């Protein structure tokens, strides 16, 4: 009690030698514990440098837009809740992650240890064995796109040999490396798809956007307390997801064994509202996407619908039946050459039936501000098309602007309307690309980008259907885009007619494409946005103008459906069948159509989806709608 | 869950028994008598000079029926739901249960009561039952890990509650120990542990007996080796959290040195109408040194407010407060080697503050003349070249053109 | 001598109310001046960042080998 500082006194030294040796212990205390605390301090300073059910999140540098992307979405599921996140970065932990790691919210979930893939020990302290998926995500901003995905490539392996029964998640950033991590559960190649999605736009616009909104788990309740009829409808019909469901357990469909998919898909449509867009036998894997009429249902088959809830969750609709109680669909069913492109660009490249130039043009051909032998124009004015053009403003041109042209010249598009390609680079193309390219028809490159007015003027932006900007361009993260941003808002105040389609690498930037500072209603949806964000929406960037025309779309989209892969493994598979990545015989492709006046008889979407099904056996997916709005 | 649901039980189980430990010594009399059970008891009295201590009334706590019939209930239910919990996770390992000190003091106090069903005359047994503190201190540790009902929060709760036993348990021991000496009340054994944790030890009251001291030499080396670890732990969570008026007005800057602020805070304070106003900086780099230096400043300090952040994320915007800025100052870096990334950086920020705050005047200075067409929606904007070549041409023609123009821009009395 | 930890015991409480008081006013010191000591602490982490005949020796970076 004397060494404690307590000193009760009830026994207490009563002579002077006891008292003298009871100051002396109490100096030689106050001299020697400091020196062993010291000496703790010192070793302190220097040491100083769960459950079950989780997934592991292996990245090169964690930022915050990745992370929240991914939390908003694998935590968006209720059987994903109990479910915690390791993340393996070999890098120190950005200070706006740390910020978010002590959230209550995500203290306990979210887990991150600094290490690498290729070192078993950080293997071992994230038990990716036990694991039940893990998610290699690739580096966007890095300036070698090739080194990055050596390096997710070296990580895939470093899994696969490491924990061989665990179901890999893969983010490719360039095609020619694709086919290296093709043991992986699911791979989403960046290029490949954000370059289908432009050229889709140019075909069936805002492509990008029916996929988008169809990528992201939501509920369908934004914009539901807005005043604007084009706000609540489109804020609704922006819950629909693809499910699956086995046909014979199926409410929606199985009153219709032994009947046409077309006969199905109009009357689940008319009845309950649901979109069959597709199957998938129990004999093969390939998903088609509408198998025709031809097709006869069977009670093994997988249904895919889209629809705003599942099948399991529709508990509602069934019990509001229950309180309740054209012709006919029928109950069954230069000259250019047709064939595949000779040079594949890369392994995996999936062989689609394109229009092809009957003689394969010479690299001189190919140009537009050089003239040759056979032609001696120097611009677009001298060629003389006789469409509209499409002109992509990219960087270099690789593998993946290949990705561009395929889905324009492809076989069941239009032979009269096929728009000439123009291909703005900064680069001079290399060999390998102008022979991947030279077989397609009217397809032409030429020096320069975005930000120079002579180039597109010579490139025929007068007359172009469309410009499709790519070009790449900080510690400041969202500043990354300021380059785009800017000179594409050049163009749209120069050509305020030209249809601009642009991608951006963080959706927030999504605000500025066509930025009208002096407009009250633009500004007007930002106080939207900013309820959707307070009502926790994903989808918040959702009522920008520009995103919903098809204007933008961020390639953050392909993050989501890497995560979704965990919950719907059909839906990388799904997209790609719609863009045309891959090319399942017997499936179907995206296509447009125009309701022009003599369309009006037709009053009602459901009366089209009849129209459509009983004679041409297409399914629609959704609406195009566009409204008069002076600024 | 079902799991939570028996853990919670489990602490409010063990939180009733400590509870029904209080009535029994707060309804037991010593001074009536003592005894095993039922035959003879006796009274007994304590005697200073008698070095020899009668063991009986530490040994021996008179228990009522219904008392000792609820407490064996209660004991055997912690013990049936410990090997519940126990045989239900097995983990993969049968040995090492024992080892960890939660088992063995979840048996001292529980089967003694087993026992005293066996012998009646046992029933009025003294058991350590006020340690039923640390199975319950420990069970709410192992459910502050399921959910928060915030991080450093959990750690203090958790001190207190260690703190709140500390006492506990000297005090039920200390007041039971003293059933042989002094038979201290339970009030002043409180108020006696309470003054000895603290290091005060008044001496009023203060241990007579060997047992009695013993036990407070121990306590005080308990609360030695257990507190601290609680505090390290409080260091690591503080040490890993490390990292006003209205009239206000925003300064949306990319990096901000001293010769910036100090030429803004010497006019823009020049004016006595702007002196009720304060500061805020936004910008995304971590503060230059010299800038904290002023920042310290007793008359910058309550007015210059600096935030890390980006004038693109709504949330820094939030943080500025923004809607209700009087006005934004987006001004552009002139020490960058790209003008043109500059200007393409204040464009977007400029867009970012009129698309949060709208009705927010804008004062933005641009470097490069082509870009001043899309920030011409700014209430005021300012061209770094167009000024600068236009000032140096016209000293060309009336000389001393830039001395005019700067006297006349800088707001001063004439008294230099 | 009572807040100082120091508790001569020369006088003490003497009825419980008062004892009640002393350790209450105890516990309201444990967690009131911590309190105040952590805003101490913030506030010098922040701030953490002779005669005559002198000669300066003004350099851009001094090294070792020079000095
Ligand atoms: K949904
Ligand atoms: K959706
Ligand atoms: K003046
Ligand atoms: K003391
Ligand atoms: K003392
Ligand atoms: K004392």
């Amino acid at each position: 009690v004397t060494f404690s500082t307590v000193g009760y006194g009830d026994v207490t030294p009563k002579i002077w030698p006891s008292q003298l040796l009871v100051v002396i212990m109490i100096c030689v205390a106050l001299v020697v514990l400091p020196l062993q605390f010291e000496e703790l301090v010192y070793l302190w300073m220097e040491r100083q440098k769960q459950t079950e059910k989780h997934v592991v999140l292996c990245v090169s540098s964690l930022k915050i837009d990745l992370l929240m992307d991914f939390l908003n979405e694998f935590y968006a599921h209720p059987r994903l809740q109990d479910y915690y996140v390791v993340i393996l970065c070999p890098t120190e932990m950005d200070v706006q992650v740390r910020r978010v790691l002590q959230i209550p919210l995500w203290s306990q979930r979210v887990i991150y240890l600094q290490g690498s893939a290729l070192k078993d020990q950080d293997l071992m302290r994230a038990k990716m064995d036990n694991g039940e998926a893990c998610f290699i995500l690739s580096s966007r901003n890095e300036v070698d796109r090739t080194a990055a995905d050596h390096q997710t490539i070296l990580r895939a392996w470093a899994v696969k040999d490491f924990a061989p029964n665990c179901p890999l998640y893969v983010q490719i950033l360039k095609p020619e490396n694709k086919f290296h991590v093709k043991f992986a559960d699911h791979v989403v190649c960046e290029e490949e798809c954000k370059y289908a999605m432009l050229a889709l736009n140019c075909i069936c616009p805002a492509t990008s956007t029916l996929i988008t909104l169809l990528v992201h788990t939501s509920r369908g309740q934004e914009g539901q307390e807005s005043p604007e009829q084009w706000q609540r409808m489109y804020g609704r019909c922006s819950g629909n997801e693809v499910y699956h469901i086995r046909m014979g357990d199926s409410k929606f469909f199985r009153e219709y064994e032994g009947k046409s998919f077309t006969y199905a898909a109009f009357h689940a449509h008319k009845k309950y509202g649901v979109c069959l867009i597709g199957l998938k036998r129990e004999d093969n894997k390939s998903i088609l996407l509408n198998p025709g009429p031809r097709h006869i249902l069977a009670a093994s088959d997988t249904c895919f619908y889209i629809n705003i809830t599942k099948e399991e969750n529709s508990a509602f609709i069934f019990k509001q039946e229950e309180k309740r109680k054209i012709a006919p669909v029928l109950e069954l069913a230069v000259e250019y050459v047709k064939g595949y492109p000779p040079n594949s660009p890369y392994i995996g490249s999936s062989p689609t039936l394109c229009h092809l130039l009957p003689v394969k043009a010479p690299f001189c051909c190919l140009r537009l501000d050089k003239g040759c032998k056979h032609n001696s124009y120097e611009d677009a004015k001298a060629y003389g098309f006789k469409n509209k053009l499409i002109i992509v403003s990219a960087e270099t041109a690789g593998n993946g602007l290949y990705n561009f042209i395929v889905p324009l010249r492809a076989y069941y598009r239009s032979r009269k309307e096929l728009n000439p390609i123009v291909l703005l680079l900064d680069n001079k193309p290399d060999h390998h690309f102008l022979e991947a390219i030279c077989c397609f028809p009217m397809v032409y490159y030429m020096e320069g980008s975005v930000d120079n007015l002579d180039s597109l003027l010579q490139c025929g932006i007068i007359y172009a259907d469309n410009l499709v900007v790519v070009d790449k361009e900080a510690e400041e993260d969202y500043m990354a885009d300021a380059k785009t941003i800017v000179n594409v808002q050049t163009m749209f105040r120069l050509f305020p007619s030209l249809s601009i389609t642009t991608e951006l690498t963080h959706p927030s930037n999504m605000r500025f494409m066509q930025f009208r500072a002096k407009d009250s209603y633009s500004l007007a949806l930002s106080k939207l946005e900013k309820r959707e964000r307070e009502n926790g929406s994903n989808l918040a960037f959702m009522f920008r103008l520009p995103f919903a025309a098809g204007r933008v779309f961020s390639i953050s989209m392909l993050d989501t459906l890497l995560y979704q892969s965990f919950v719907k493994d059909y839906m990388i598979t799904i997209t790609r069948l719609l863009l045309g990545l891959d090319t399942t015989p017997g499936s179907g492709y995206l296509c447009a159509m125009k309701i022009t006046e003599g369309d009006l008889w037709i009053r009602t979407y459901g009366r089209l989806f009849q129209k459509l099904c009983s004679s041409s056996a297409e399914i629609p997916i959704g609406i195009y709608r566009t409204e008069s709005h002076v600024f | 869950r079902s799991s939570l649901r028996i853990r919670l039980f489990n602490f409010s189980l063990k939180l009733l028994t400590c509870l029904l430990y209080i009535v029994r010594v707060l309804l037991d009399d010593p001074a009536l008598g003592i005894g095993c059970w039922g035959c003879p008891k006796q009274n007994y009295s304590f005697n200073d000079s008698s070095s020899e201590i009668n063991w009986a009334p530490i040994l021996w706590v008179e228990r009522k029926m219904t008392l000792w019939a609820i407490q064996v209930i209660v004991a055997i239910i912690s013990f049936l739901e410990t090997m519940l919990l126990i045989y239900l996770s097995y983990k993969g390992n049968i040995w090492e249960q024992i080892f960890r000190v939660s088992f063995v003091l979840e048996m001292i106090n529980t089967l003694p009561f087993i026992i005293t069903i066996f012998w009646p005359p046992l029933r009025n047994l003294f058991i350590p039952v006020f340690l039923n503190c640390w199975l319950a201190k420990h069970a709410l540790e192992n459910m502050i890990n399921d959910f928060h009902r915030s991080a450093m929060f959990n750690q203090v709760l958790i001190l207190f509650c260690t703190l709140l036993c500390l006492v506990f348990t000297g005090t039920c021991g200390i007041q039971h120990l003293e059933r042989a000496g002094e038979n201290l009340s339970l009030l002043t054994s409180f108020y006696f542990c309470i003054v000895t944790f603290s290091t005060v030890g008044y001496g009023d009251v203060t241990p007579k007996i060997w047992p009695s001291q013993l036990l407070v030499v121990i306590m005080i080396c308990v609360a030695l080796v257990v507190l601290p670890l609680q505090f390290e732990e409080l260091v690591y969570l503080w040490m890993e959290r490390q990292k006003q008026t209205e009239k206000h007005v925003v300064l949306c800057v990319s990096s901000l040195k001293i010769d910036l602020l100090m030429d803004f805070l010497n006019e823009f304070y020049a004016h006595p109408r702007l002196q009720d106003y304060y500061v805020v900086i936004l910008c995304p780099t971590e503060m230059d040194v010299q800038v904290r230096r002023v920042l310290q400043i007793p008359l910058w300090s309550q007015r210059v407010i600096y935030l890390q952040g980006s004038a693109l994320k709504d949330q820094d915007l939030m943080r500025a407060k923004m809607d209700n800025g009087e006005a934004c100052f987006i001004l552009s870096s002139r020490n960058e080697v790209d003008r043109t990334a500059a200007d393409h950086q204040t464009i977007l920020r400029a867009w970012a503050v009129k698309d949060f705050a709208p009705n927010c005047p804008l004062y933005v200075q641009i470097l490069k003349p082509e870009n001043k067409f899309h920030v011409k929606f700014a209430d005021h904007v300012v061209c770094e070249e167009e000024c600068k070549y236009a000032m140096l041409a016209l000293n060309c023609i009336c000389p001393a053109t830039s001395t005019l123009i700067t006297l006349l821009v800088h707001t001063s009395r004439g008294q230099e």
